[PDB]
RNA sequence: GAUUGACAUUCUUGAUUUUGUGGGUGGUGGUGCAUUGAUGCCCUUGUUCUGGGCCCGCGCGCUACACUGA
């Protein structure tokens, strides 16, 4: 169940999610991105209103414990912002599981950047930088979720290819905004579903059809 | 409560502030209309009455007599990326695709460098150029002018005759379009609109008469216009009428001979030129 | 003397808010003895309309005497207490009106805080942000460089330096006076200044460099001794830097 | 809901100190916010994004609440919780 | 509305309202 | 599926009366109202005090 | 769009001095 | 239909007296939002979605 | 005669400057290193005066909301 990123020899899931919003603000009043306590600093400043959204992740931690195969503990998951801070995570994770604990670990991403366990020693959530082919290795398939391509189901994009070493899915998170899709890692992109979805469920129907190719 | 009380004391500060600018605001001016009167009297009464300028006249003299690379290597690329993604958002991008609609004139210029045809007429003009564009600070659209005038004068002249130097003159005509090219790409403002005035003029032409009345300037016109500027956008406001002008000049008339059969040729050559890449 | 009414108004005047100037101080430059006036009045009057007024109006009315009468003496003294008495050591608001309005006398100023800037211990960030107050707005050409090689051909000083570092970066034109300014910092950049203080990169700011628009009406030979400096040098930081900056000077 | 003086507070674990204890029940299990979450990806869903389901969330109280397919919820949990008692005392919402 | 909901503000409207009258 | 906003207003009290569009028949919503439950508290207390 | 309001308020002021002649603590 | 238990922990005995069939997603600790959202993509894969 | 405080349109100084081209757009910092040793990262363009939510509910009749429709 144990894994980090130099797991090389078996195939594993990456989700990592792009140009998220989340940069704290210093008035020290000491506050984060928000969009329902705070908004005339965030009119006044010029920033989109939806962007400030980090219910976004808030959300998608579902996906640090939804896979089946923890006892193998497939999923890594990766964030970015405009600031480009990155976070590793660990399949059988603890997370802060309501808003305003999430939100209170806001010097994590500030200035704390290293938290470690019970027994101080493992380290969480890491903050190693950019890119993401420095640990996993280059054998990972190239998709990106995006509104455009026809669809391919994850159960069959999975079942396709058996033995490669990673598997990626790059999601976006915004109101709307071509987010920079297949530009750094990726070439091809897979269309979402017939409908306009958003990051969770994109996240949810990429691995609910992973963990049902990989039959838990 | 506590915030309530912080409340009244910063509003009593500010009353007492106002309080002082008051009081302040009128005794200033009750002692500046009682002081001044006996202190001038007081002041008048009492009996009371290089080295760097020397540098800086020896720098002045010296001033007025005689009167990396990275960066500058990435930006043609970076400018270049520009032109690529604005070229894409222009082939399938910015004008909305809608609205359901169901110093001269052209004479100056010439009379001016009017002893040669091509080289030293252009070469007059080039330096003429230079010095206007030196001494317009306050006279840029005439600036503007200037190059619409410049345009229309080097097309018409272009064109004239090939009785003369046909390898010498097709060289000058070369170097003449590659430095039309390098000053389109920093003016286009009324070389649009002077692209228009010819499609007017073209149209008046047209509708006069079928062919007679058609000089071969289309011919050098529509050469210099998608040779120059990247035709690959969606709707331009310069090569769209004259793209619909083209296929009426392709599709209009009978060509009763082999000059409106090379025209038509030479036009075919033209318009697989302009839309290759689209 | 005075109307004895300029101690009211010093004590008003030290904590006015919104005003301009008054009877007093519209002729106060029109009278003769507001030296003794003013020396009396004692200028603790430091609100911020006040002293953008005051040094509006003594600054179209200061001469050279003027400024040797009614500059030397107190500001810079006030200065050195505001930025004791301040942590960071930096300036006010209205201290930066009064430098943006003060300036734009030409060699008048330069007398007044430039040159006695080097009396009493100056300091880094405050010749940082006297330089930055000096070097907002335009600045004369000729008394420019006549205070650049006043103040070089003056000792050697690290505030002093920054502030030729400044005036030297500025991107500005170039005389032969800034050229041999040039020429005897580089008689005295052998083993000398270069022998008894070691200058980084910090200081080595104006070195880096030096001469990218700067000269276009003289040979290189200046620029080779410059070069045989930079070589004499010994640094891994500024080299290769030195050529393809400083040979913009054609003939 | 609990009409405190001031006006309505909702029940969170994470809204007071001690509220819970004050009705008298225990702060560990005070849980509306996985109820939110549930029922947003359940409406966020491409099938609901089709149009196959209707959504009857309840409470121990007896209560029956039925959500529409074509309900947008807010995003937020704020703005959540002010819909909540609009709810649960106008007993109708409209579009 | 794809991913995304309303936005509305308190009596602060009113008061700029109010400031306007 | 035609997605609608649920209409709502923020710090919803039922006890007090809801936001007011119009501020031209607000005031005379509130005091048609007022009016009424005094002019029955007065009509009340002055029986009472007659019988 | 006025009558309506300060006839309102004339009569809401009238029996208010109904109120006031008595005791009647409202 | 679903029987979607929002419990924080506890016994999902809360329709034990029409559901019948007892099935889950796992023997592993999931999520609700997790529960019911294997559950609609599961009908999804189901009906053609 | 380009322009500065102006006996509120006025004479009183004066090279400090007028229409446009660029580039520096913004250093008065927060920050890891002895109390001042370009050491990673961020942002740009301080001021005359000015601000309050709160201790009607119950229910009896009458009436509208339904193709049993108009």
């Amino acid at each position: 169940p144990v894994l980090t990123s130099k797991d090389k020899i078996t195939k594993r899931m990456i989700v990592v999610l792009a140009m998220a919003s989340l940069e704290t603000h210093k008035i020290d009043k000491y506050v984060l991105l928000n969009c329902d306590d705070h908004q005339g600093l965030l009119k006044k400043m010029g920033r989109d209103i939806s962007e400030a959204r980090p219910d976004i992740t808030h959300q998608c931690l579902l996906t640090l414990l939804d896979s089946p195969i923890n006892k193998a503990g497939k999923l890594q998951v990766y964030i970015q912002t405009s600031r480009g801070i990155l976070i590793e995570v660990n399949p059988t994770v603890r997370i802060p599981r309501t808003f305003k604990r999430f939100s209170g670990l806001m010097v994590q991403l500030l200035h704390k950047l290293s938290i470690r366990s019970v027994n101080s020693e493992e380290k969480l959530l890491k903050v190693i930088k950019n890119p993401i082919t420095d640990h996993l290795p280059t054998k990972c398939r190239k998709v990106t979720l995006s509104f455009d391509a026809p669809v391919i189901r994850v159960q069959d994009y999975i079942e396709k290819l058996d033995d490669d070493e990673s598997i990626c899915v790059f999601v976006g998170a915004m109101a709307r905004g071509k987010d920079n899709f297949a530009d750094e890692y990726v070439d091809e992109k897979v269309g979402l579903s017939n409908y306009p979805l958003s990051a969770s469920v994109a996240c949810s129907k990429f691995c609910h059809g992973a963990e049902d190719a990989w039959n838990i | 409560k506590k915030t309530k009380a912080e409340v009244m004391k910063e509003v009593i500060a500010k009353s007492k502030f106002y309080k002082q600018e008051r009081q302040k605001a009128q005794g200033i001016m009750e002692d500046q209309i009682d002081n001044l009167d006996d202190n001038f009297e007081d002041v008048m009464s009492e009996l009371m009455m290089t080295d760097l300028d020397k540098e800086y006249d020896i720098k002045v003299k010296e001033l007025q007599l005689d009167k990396k690379k990275r960066e500058l290597e990435q930006q043609r690329l970076d400018r270049m990326n520009g032109m690529i993604e604005l070229e894409e958002g222009e082939e399938r991008g910015v004008e909305d695709l809608d609205d359901g609609f169901w110093r001269t004139h052209d004479a100056l210029l010439d009379q001016v460098k009017k002893l040669d045809l091509d080289d030293h007429p252009k070469i007059v003009k080039n330096i003429i150029k230079a010095y206007q564009p030196k001494l317009a600070e306050g006279n840029k659209e005439k600036l503007g002018k200037f190059t619409a005038v410049l345009l229309r004068h080097i097309i018409f002249l272009s064109n004239q005759n090939y009785l003369k130097n046909v390898q010498s003159f097709k060289r000058t005509q070369n170097a003449l379009i590659s430095i039309l090219k390098s000053l389109s790409e920093k003016y286009n403002r009324e070389l649009s609109e002077e692209c228009r005035d010819y499609i007017n003029e073209m149209q008046a032409r047209y509708k006069k008469n079928h062919f007679d009345a058609l000089s071969n300037g289309d011919l050098v016109f529509f050469s210099i216009i998608g040779i120059l500027f990247s035709t690959s956008d969606q709707y331009h406001l310069v090569i769209t009428p004259a793209l619909i002008l083209m296929s009426q000049f392709l599709e209009q008339i009978k060509f009763n001979s082999l000059k409106r059969i090379a025209f038509g040729a030479v036009l075919v050559r033209i318009v697989s030129q302009y839309q290759r890449i689209s | 003397k005075v109307i004895k009414a300029y101690t009211t108004v010093g004590s008003i005047l030290k904590t006015w808010t919104h005003g301009k100037l008054p009877k007093l101080f519209k002729v106060i430059p029109s009278l003769r003895n507001w030296q003794d006036v003013i020396y009396v009045t004692n200028p603790e009057e430091w609100s911020p309309h006040v002293v953008y007024e005051a040094t509006k109006l003594f600054v179209s009315n200061l001469t050279a005497k003027e400024s040797q009468k009614f500059i030397n003496l107190i500001l810079l003294e006030r200065f050195r207490d505001n930025i004791e008495t301040s942590e960071d050591h930096s300036l006010n608001y209205h201290i930066y009106r009064a430098v943006k309005k003060s300036l734009y006398k030409p060699s008048a100023f330069f007398k007044g805080f430039l040159f006695p800037l080097v009396e009493t211990g100056c300091n880094v960030r405050e010749a940082t942000i006297a330089g930055s107050v000096l070097a907002k707005v335009s600045v004369p050409a000729l008394h420019s460089s006549a205070a650049l090689s006043y103040l070089l051909r003056l000792p050697f000083s690290p505030p002093t330096t920054v502030f030729i570092k400044i005036l030297l970066d500025k991107k500005y034109a170039l005389p032969y006076q800034t050229v041999d300014d040039c020429v005897y910092y580089f008689m005295r950049f052998r083993i000398g200044e270069d022998a008894t203080r070691v200058l980084p990169v910090i200081w080595h700011k104006a070195f880096l460099t030096f001469a990218q628009r700067y000269k276009n009406d003289i040979t290189q030979d200046q620029r080779d001794f410059l070069l045989e400096t930079v070589r004499q040098r010994g640094h891994k930081d500024i080299g290769p830097e030195i050529r393809r900056e400083l040979l913009a000077g054609a003939s | 809901t609990h009409k405190i003086s001031d006006k309505y507070v909702l029940l969170n674990c994470d809204d007071h100190q001690g509220l819970l204890k004050k009705m008298g029940r225990d702060i560990s299990e005070a849980r509306p916010d996985i109820t939110h979450q549930c029922l947003l990806t359940l409406l966020d869903s491409p099938i609901n994004k089709a149009g196959k389901l209707q959504v009857y969330i309840q409470t121990s109280r007896g209560i029956l609440i039925e959500v529409n397919p074509t309900v947008r919820i807010p995003r937020t949990f704020k703005r959540f919780s002010g819909l909540m008692v609009q709810l649960l005392h106008k007993l109708s919402i409209r579009s | 509305t794809d991913r995304f909901k309303g936005d509305d503000d308190i009596p602060y409207k009113e008061r700029l309202f109010e400031r306007q009258q | 599926i035609p997605t609608h906003a649920p209409k709502y207003e923020e710090n919803f009290n039922p006890d007090k009366k809801s936001y007011d569009p119009d501020r031209t028949r607000s005031e005379i919503n509130k005091m048609k109202a007022q009016l009424k439950k005094e002019r029955k508290f007065t009509m009340k207390e002055i029986r009472k005090d007659a019988k | 769009h006025t009558l309506a309001n300060n006839v309102e308020s004339k009569l809401r002021d009238d029996l208010e001095r109904l109120k006031k002649i008595r005791a009647h603590r409202g």
